[PDB]
């Protein structure tokens, strides 16, 4: 996150870090609790990915140098990438993860709000997104979580700054004309959130966009509200 | 992953 603060204990309660230890543990991804079980993600988190072994999954932390061996993490049972996913396309950039036990729900550690199919913002003028990504364009991971308050533009004005690539109405951007504020890298799949009438509900899973926090260049979320469809039936399925 | 995304290998 470029242009953000350090988050407070309890802000941000459905915030996962998904992380890997091969030989060594590395952050690689945000996420966001969605049920006792489920994660959701961003599906080019599992891009260039070994088998799902090799995942830890944190939940109920704050700053990632608070992290020991002894921490509890989640491990994964199931990872479900939307069918129709193609990497170098980019659309329906989504992704399920069942953990392999059921999570209990704590001030610092429950699910995100999510909204009804076929729901528009506007509605949303209070939007935040969070993580643990870089804090500048060639930067490194940060370890307390950040959060940064950033506008949602139109698909309109989005496609604008974006010629070469489709902005279509699965998906929602989010940025300031001026730049200096945006997710970058490390931040993927975690979530876009907006406060309506005292309640946080996931608008945008954290995807793409041009460098970090580049003027006139918007962050591309993809629209939960445009899935809902099929996290419902994916979840309900494997459940 | 194209480098448009976010992922620290694209
Ligand atoms: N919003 C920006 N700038 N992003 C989204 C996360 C991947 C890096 C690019």
């Amino acid at each position: 996150i470029v242009g953000g603060t350090n988050s407070s204990w309890g802000e941000w309660p459905w915030q996962v870090s998904l992380q890997v230890k091969l030989t060594a543990q590395r952050h690689l991804c945000g996420g966001s609790l969605i049920g006792h079980q489920w994660v959701l993600t961003a599906a080019h988190c599992f891009d260039g990915l070994p088998l799902q072994d090799v995942w830890r999954i944190y939940s109920g932390i704050l700053n990632l140098s608070d992290i020991t061996k002894d921490t509890p993490f989640s491990q994964i049972k199931e990872i479900i990438i939307h069918q129709n996913y193609k990497v170098s396309e980019g659309n329906h950039d989504i992704a399920l993860i069942k953990l392999q036990a059921p999570l209990n729900y704590t001030e610092f550690q429950k699910p995100i709000s999510l909204p009804s199919k076929g729901d528009t913002s506007t509605i949303y003028t209070n939007c935040w997104v969070t993580g643990w990504g870089f804090s500048k364009e060639k930067g490194e991971i940060q370890n307390i979580l950040q959060k940064v308050n950033i506008p949602l533009v139109t698909n309109e004005e989005c496609q604008k700054r974006y010629q070469d690539y489709k902005i279509t109405q699965r998906m929602v951007c989010a940025g300031y004309k001026e730049g200096g504020k945006d997710a970058c890298k490390g931040d993927s799949g975690g979530p876009l959130v907006c406060k309506h009438n005292g309640m946080w509900r996931l608008v945008g899973i954290t995807s793409w966009g041009e460098g970090c926090a580049r003027r006139e260049q918007p962050g591309v979320y993809t629209k939960v509200a445009e899935y809902m469809d099929w996290i419902l039936e994916k979840t309900q399925s494997s459940d | 992953c194209p480098a448009r995304f976010a992922a620290l290998f694209c």
